[PDB]
RNA sequence: GCGCAUCAUCCCGCGCCACCUG
RNA sequence: AAGACGCGC
């Protein structure tokens, strides 16, 4: 009927039409929704979910309007519980992290607004469902749900359903919720640790593989869960792992080793020994097996028994490397994704646990392999080597086959990776002084990659470059420096802009290894060739060259003439339109370092003139650019310009120059006391009742200036603002009641709780209800914090005849 | 939203909160004050010839229902 | 009607009920002693000229922003307990700068632009000329 | 209108006291500490005399002040909590003459607040943990362990937090090796505001409430609630593991009262009072302080009533059970905030008001001529006072 | 945080362990979102750093490259001693963007 | 439906949270 | 091209 027939019009405005129109929509669908009810709306709303030619969009807005119209409604979701989780349960299945991250949240919210009992009647029944998918889902909802409204209130249940003797899809299915709710959960399991190993231990017990495989699989989650401590609840499991590993063979013997291998550093160092060395044999049998799921399982085992310290180095080199090594190196093997991560991770482990030393040595010779993929896996190896440990043990003939292999891997760069240079310059900052004899074939080889077949490989080359300049630098090596600072200054008219953005930052580190007055290339001359750079388009040059000539201002500022300096400042008002906020923030400090080297007179007056814009982004970067300017120049001549500037009727710039007053306050921060004085009237006229972002404004100024000028006596002219600033407390739009409840808590904070006490007593037991509220709310906020000095700034009550209300200790005289 | 530091703390009031709460509060607050601070603690055994672990004690069981019974 | 207004205010800690104005050396000028509750008795100091009250503000801000106090408490904090301070300088800060070892004091020595030496020896005329 | 403050004379009362080996040598060393100053003096044992050896100035409140020591060390620790919201361990170097800060964390607000920790510290007797509470609502639980470097390590504060209870005194329970364990005076006041009749006195008995501290778990959870049948004051740690049984002492009005969990029974002894009573028989007596001496041949226990008397309490016991306390009559000396007892035959008494007094102690009057008192007696007890005799004055403050 | 009322905060009992911010969140404070006076570090709760949330961005949830930091004005408001300041939710913003971004890309 | 205004709000092109699979 | 908020013809 009508509650009906107002639905599908208002799914159609929320799918179909522009995001005004959605959003208004969306808005009286959440304003109407107390009227509106829940069984139709939610009859209507889930064939559209279950409809197969459902998008992402339309299921993520759907699924936000159901959490938010959930979120509303306490508990008018009861009948539904079952039909709601039956259908996001396909969403969470999902391997999405976005999608399953908002199904745990909706199973959240359900288990908080509705209670246990509907939820477990509707629960039970498809704990023994044959269907697979359905009880995987099932568990996912079990974690989810457990996890809100806490697992003691459930506990007993889990055990009862672990208990059953029906048949073993009951005891697989609680043991998989335990798995998951000990992956889930993390640290909030430890109190109740016991009951779980209880419960798994039985179904250990068991005779089905499937139920001892996800019995050890529960195992392995509850200890990685419980890493720190919990070795005394899991002492009572040891015997059936063992058992299964000298006896069961598969899959169960891959479950039953990985369960074991994360037990093994939970106990002592003695115990962790003795079981690594029970267990070396059968990983030595195991590492040559073909299925690689049993390689990765073992690999996680050996990195884990290598991490603890009950093993020692002579002894895991003399009985593990040989072979572990002879047969986890291969490509075949390397072809992988998840192979190649567990072999990453588990070499770096056991080089940092044994050494370097031999790991290298003996995988610096395989660098040397014409496959790009093994060549990858050992340069990623070496770099988390040396990255980790040091670079404190090499001699000369291994540092030079490292840079033979270095530079011959480089040499062949066919693939498009930035680890290639990761890697290499994690190798040359390792190195130090000890390549200092190299560097000319360095040199030499990024030359010849550079100049050749018109700017495809000369990014990497100038990206290597600016990675090396620090140890070119140190190197002592002046002259071939400035050769290629040089030889890269006629190389600046690249068309292309990645490759012009890998020149500018070259040029960056080239200018910041090495002092500006020792560079070889025309600073004056290269000013107008960087100009063209800085009127270009790309994000990358625009970033790299606003940066550059932000270093030019910082130090190299005596070399430049004010004519382009006021130019470069005219684009740079020209470029502050960009989206990025780096590129903003480094125009800004630009505007800084030019208002610090010459007079703030013509770049205040050409900041003070883009107040009109139409649109805020530029305008706060103005604002910041003003306080800036301000701050690093003297504050007395800025002032008057910003009052002159204030004194026109255009509402734009009354809020850009008081947002520039806030900003200013906040930066000088004590010394600024001295010009509270000059400001007292611009508030005055501010906090005046005409517009709220007047007000707001106002608000932030006042809040600023009383933290910065707090601790130095200046009560007078802070007590005369908050005359003005408290009557702006009855207001409703969240801004600026956030506003005022800043400037309120720096005047607090400022003048002391007494005062605030004092206005706040005036309406505590106001007969009106909105105002008694507001009053509520600001003496909580000023009672959450020093409350130690309101028992000296309490009032005192007369008692009634049947209370006592005066404190009768106080009034001890001496 | 952030009202949850408001509602996670003991000792302020609220919207419908009654004069005997609010007095009882700052009764238990000005209590624990005094305990605290050792230079009033101090004063008031030196106000009274007795010592101060009497005092702290006598305080303590003022602690019970300051303010008189409810009403 | 007529309200007066505050011009100093401090937290010394501990009850004070004993406040007087006179001198305490033959030769010297008027201070004013107080003596508190807990059996302690301090004077106040007024500044005789304002580069002696600028280097003393200073030191005190550089030792408080340098040297916190051992049980982690403001030092701007604890001294605006109840009340903000106002136009009151502390000098148990300026006599602990003596017991600190040589680096820091050092460092910041040249931060004021100045020497250990004299910096202790401008610490101790008060002292001397006032008690 | 510029003034400089200065300080001629520093503060000389005491509030706290502790003693220990400081200084990593086999002298003792008492630390005291002031209203907002922490200063370590130590006394002679050839001439008696005693000398401040550092004075400085924490610019706070010191509620709390208690010593440690890890177990197979030689030096103590300081443990102060001050106003502030967080919690500093302290070390004294002897070659700086100077305190060395350890760790700090912080746990709160700062500020004397009601719901904030700091009042109440307590410290586990075998040196692997310890306790911080507050006034109502807040308890936290810190592991003391030392790392491969034989430097200090501070673990996370744990959720002990209990709504609408009151706590009075929080002291730490010897184990012997075994998990930490903490007893508290804690009790409930939720009916107390919830009943219009006025009954919110009347029915409402104190609770003993025990707390283990579970490594393996890593999780505080509350033991037993054993309802006291009158009001008590603070407890005492009995030494327990290999040398004495474990249990604590309750001082009450009129009453000491020892428990101990499992089956142990309990045992009441009433304070002797003074032949002919010039006060009002109505009035009660309590405890103010109380000390102790963990000799390895046998222990002993000193307490001050409210007048002053010191009685020496020993302890009798089977090797499992309890079977009496025999209280005696040692000397009268003035009322002393907290007391401690040295080694070599040294007594300190940190007095309430006036000049602070160092006695030496030269006889332990084991069954002297003066008759003592036991709890095995039927039904109250007076005693004569008698001027200074176990005890003889050498130097004072 | 600020800009977006509908982010929370765990407000758990802090630890022992350090927070640490991305690149882009490089110089933000945790609350406020300023870059002027960094005094105090950040103190992380047990809950938010465990096994992968280790090295986590505090505000935004990347790679953690630098140590979080306290602004001047946070340390005087006394907002410091306080529960954890992570952010536990996802924001709504970055849904949609992302959705969008698939569906564009 | 019009004209507006605020939050140094987003603008980053794909990311990676225990997993698929005989 | 996007997350929220408030303003009247
Ligand atoms: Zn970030
Ligand atoms: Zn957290
Ligand atoms: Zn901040």
């Amino acid at each position: 009927e009508q509650k009906e027939r107002k639905i599908m019009k208002l799914l159609l405005k929320i799918k179909n039409g522009t995001p005004p129109m959605r959003k208004a929509a969306l808005r009286q669908i959440t304003d109407k929704a107390r009227e509106f009810g829940a069984g139709p709306l939610f009859n209507q709303i889930l064939p559209l979910l279950m409809s197969p030619t459902l998008e992402d969009q339309e299921r993520h807005l759907l699924v936000k309007v159901i959490d938010r119209i959930l979120y509303k409604l306490d508990d008018l979701v009861r009948p539904y519980v079952h039909k709601i989780l039956v259908v996001i349960e396909p969403l969470l299945i999902d391997e999405d992290y976005y999608a399953r991250v908002e199904g745990r949240e909706i199973i959240s919210n359900l288990a908080k607004a509705a209670g246990l009992a509907t939820m477990i009647s509707t629960m039970r029944p498809d704990i023994d469902n044959m269907d697979e998918y359905v009880r995987n889902t099932t568990a996912r909802a079990f974690a989810v749900v457990a996890s809100a409204l806490g697992i003691p209130s459930l506990l007993p249940f889990l055990k009862a359903v672990c208990k059953s003797k029906k048949s073993w899809q009951a005891r697989h299915t609680g043991i998989k919720i335990v798995q998951q709710i000990a992956i889930l959960m993390g640290c909030a399991i430890l109190p109740h640790l016991r009951s779980l190993v209880e419960i798994i231990e039985h179904g250990l017990v068991d005779e089905q593989q499937k139920v001892r495989t996800i019995s050890a699989l529960a195992i392995a989650a509850l200890a990685e869960a419980a890493t720190p401590y919990g070795i005394e609840s899991f002492d009572s499991v040891l015997k059936p792992l063992w058992k299964g590993i000298r006896q069961h063979r598969g899959k169960g013997l891959a479950a039953f080793l990985k369960a074991i291998g994360y037990l093994i550093p939970l106990m002592d160092a003695e115990y962790a020994n003795y079981y690594t060395r029970e267990v070396m044999l059968i990983l030595i049998r195991e590492f040559q097996s073909p299925d690689e799921e049993m390689k990765k399982i073992v690999l996680k085992v050996v990195k884990q028994c290598c991490g603890t310290d009950g093993v020692e180095a002579n002894y895991i080199k003399t009985e593990i490397l040989p072979p572990f090594f002879k047969h986890f190196w291969q490509h075949r093997m390397a072809l992988d994704r998840r192979n190649y991560r567990q072999l990453v991770d588990t070499t770096v482990e056991l080089a940092n646990k044994v050494g370097a030393a031999e790991i290298i040595s003996r995988i610096v010779d395989d660098l040397k392999d014409e496959a790009e993929q093994y060549r990858k896996m050992v340069m990623e190896t070496i770099e988390k080597i040396m990255g980790n440990l040091g670079a404190a043990d090499i001699d000369h003939k291994l540092e030079e086959q490292l840079i033979d292999g270095i530079l011959y891997a480089f040499q062949e760069q066919t693939t498009e990776d930035s680890v290639m240079l990761n890697g290499f310059g994690t190798v040359v900052n390792a190195l130090g002084k000890r390549v200092k004899p190299y560097l000319p074939q360095i040199c030499g080889t990024v030359l010849w990659r550079l100049n050749n077949k018109s700017a495809k490989v000369r990014q990497q080359a100038a990206d290597l470059i600016s990675r090396t300049a620090v140890v070119m630098k140190t190197c002592q090596e002046e002259k071939l420096m400035g050769h290629l600072g040089v030889v890269l200054y006629e190389y600046l008219g690249e068309e292309y802009p990645e490759v012009l953005g890998s020149i500018l930052g070259a040029l960056k580190a080239i200018v910041n290894v090495i002092g500006m007055h020792k560079m070889t290339p025309p600073i004056k001359d290269l000013l107008p060739r960087l100009t063209p750079i800085l009127k270009n388009r790309h994000e990358k040059v625009q970033e790299n060259c606003i940066d550059l000539v932000g270093r030019i201002a910082d130090r190299g500022a005596e070399y430049v003439s004010a004519r382009e300096w006021m130019r470069i400042c005219f684009e740079l008002l020209e470029l502050l339109k960009a989206h990025k906020k780096a590129i903003r923030r480094a125009t800004v400090n630009t505007f800084g370092y030019i208002a610090k080297a010459i007079g703030p007179h013509d770049v205040l007056a050409t900041l003070l003139n883009n107040l009109k814009v139409q649109e805020r982004q530029n305008r706060v970067c103005t604002t910041v650019a003003i306080a800036i300017v301000a701050e690093t120049c003297s504050p007395f001549t800025v002032l008057p310009a910003l009052m002159n500037e204030y004194r026109v009727p255009e509402l734009n710039v009354q809020n850009g120059v008081l947002k520039s007053l806030s900003f200013l306050f906040e930066y000088i921060g004590e010394m600024g006391k001295d010009y509270i004085y000059a400001v007292t009237p611009l508030l005055e006229d501010a906090l005046m009742d005409r517009d709220l972002v007047h007000r707001q404004t106002a608000s932030a100024v006042v809040q600023h200036m009383s933290l910065g000028v707090y601790g130095f006596g200046c009560e007078d002219s802070l007590n005369h603002l908050l005359n003005y600033v408290w009557p702006n407390v009855f207001e409703t739009s969240p801004h600026v009641i956030q506003a005022v409840m800043g400037a309120l808590e720096g005047l607090r904070v400022a003048i002391g709780p007494c005062r605030m006490l004092q206005y706040c007593l005036q309406g505590l037991f106001h007969p009106a209800r909105k105002v008694r509220d507001v009053y509520w709310k600001i003496y909580n906020s000023i009672y959450i914090g020093s409350q130690d000095a309101l028992i000296a700034h309490y009032p005192r009550i007369y008692n009634d005849d049947k209370n006592t209300y005066i404190r009768y200790e106080l009034d001890y005289i001496l | 939203q952030l009202e949850h530091l408001q509602s996670k703390y003991i000792g302020t009031g609220h919207a419908d909160t009654t004069k005997w709460e609010w007095l009882v509060n700052q009764h238990r607050d000005s209590y624990c004050s005094y305990m605290g601070h050792f230079d009033l603690l101090n004063y008031f055994a030196i106000a009274e010839n007795e010592s101060k672990a009497r005092v702290r004690f006598n305080l303590m069981e003022k602690m019970l229902q300051p303010c008189g019974p409810p009403a | 009607s007529q309200k007066a207004e505050v011009i100093m205010n401090y937290h010394v800690g501990e009850t004070v009920l004993s406040l007087q104005k006179t001198t305490l050396i033959p030769g010297g000028s008027e201070s004013l002693v107080y003596t508190t509750l807990s059996g302690g008795i301090g004077i106040l100091v007024p500044f005789t000229s304002h580069e002696d009250h600028d280097f003393f503000q200073h030191v005190e801000m550089h030792l408080r922003s340098e040297h916190p106090p051992l049980c982690g408490r403001d030092h701007l904090s604890f001294r605006s307990y109840y009340f903000p301070v106002k136009n009151v300088i502390d000098g148990d800060l300026c006599e602990q700068f003596n017991s600190m070892e040589p680096n820091k004091q050092k460092n910041v020595s040249e931060e004021l632009d100045r020497t250990p030496p004299e910096v202790s020896k401008k610490l101790e005329d008060i002292r001397t000329r006032y008690a | 209108m510029f003034l400089y403050n200065l300080t001629l004379q520093r503060a000389t009362g005491i509030s706290f006291a502790i003693h220990g080996n400081f200084s990593g040598t086999k002298q003792q060393e008492i630390v005291v500490s002031r209203g907002k100053i922490l200063e370590l003096l130590r006394p002679d044992p050839n001439t008696g005399k005693v000398h401040t050896l550092l004075t400085v100035e924490v610019f706070g409140v010191i509620r709390s002040l208690m010593a440690f020591r890890l177990t197979g060390g030689t030096k103590d620790y300081i443990v102060v909590g001050s106003d502030s919201g967080r919690i500093v361990i302290l070390e004294y170097q002897p070659s700086k003459n100077m305190f060395e800060k350890i760790h700090q964390e912080t746990f709160g607000k700062s500020g004397c607040r009601r719901i904030v920790p700091g009042q109440f510290l307590a410290v586990d007797p075998k040196g692997r943990a310890v306790m911080i509470s507050a006034i109502e609502k807040q308890k936290l639980v810190y592991i003391l362990n030392r790392d491969a470097a034989a430097r200090l390590t501070i673990s996370s504060p744990l959720e002990a937090h209990k709504a609408n209870t009151l706590v009075y005194h929080v002291v730490g329970v010897d184990v012997g090796f075994e998990n930490p364990m903490f007893a508290c005076l804690e009790m409930d006041y939720e009916e107390a505001d919830n009943d219009p009749t006025g009954e919110a006195a009347a029915n409402t008995q104190q609770t003993l409430t025990f707390y283990e501290l579970d490594l393996g778990l890593n999780h505080v959870v509350r033991k037993y609630s054993e309802p006291l049948e009158e009001h008590g004051n603070f407890l005492i740690t009995v030494p327990g593991g290999s040398d004495g049984p474990s249990g604590v002492l309750i001082c009450s009005e009129n009453y000491i009262t020892y428990k101990n969990f499992g089956d142990q029974p309990d045992i009441r002894c009433p304070i002797p009072r003074r032949r002919n009573d010039l006060d009002d028989p109505e009035r009660g007596m309590i405890f103010v302080c109380s000390a102790t001496h963990k000799t390895k041949s046998m222990f002993f226990f000193l307490a001050q009533t409210e007048q002053g008397d010191i009685f020496k309490i020993t302890l009798e016991t089977d090797e499992d059970m309890v079977t009496e306390i025999r209280l005696k009559y040692f000397d009268t000396v003035p009322v002393a905030a907290a007391m401690c007892v040295l080694k070599t035959g040294f007594l300190f008494v940190a007095s309430e008001f006036g000049n602070h007094y160092l006695y030496q102690i030269a006889h332990l009057g084991d069954d002297d001529e003066e008759p003592e008192f036991s709890s095995a007696m039927p039904l109250t007890f007076f005693f004569q006072p008698r001027p200074l005799k176990n005890l003889v004055l050498v130097d004072e403050l | 945080a600020k800009h977006h009322p509908d982010l929370i905060f765990c407000r758990k009992q802090a630890g022992v362990a350090i927070g640490r911010l991305c690149e882009k969140c490089d110089g933000k404070c945790v609350i406020c979102d300023s870059y002027v006076r960094p005094c105090t570090l950040v103190r992380i709760c047990d809950e938010c750093n465990y096994g992968s949330y280790q090295g986590r961005c505090v505000i935004c949830g990347g790679p953690g490259v630098s140590d979080a930091y306290y602004c001047k004005e946070c340390t005087i408001q006394e907002k410091d001693r306080d529960g954890c300041p992570k952010i536990v939710n996802l924001g709504s913003s970055k849904t949609d963007l992302f959705y969008e971004r698939k569906k564009y890309g």
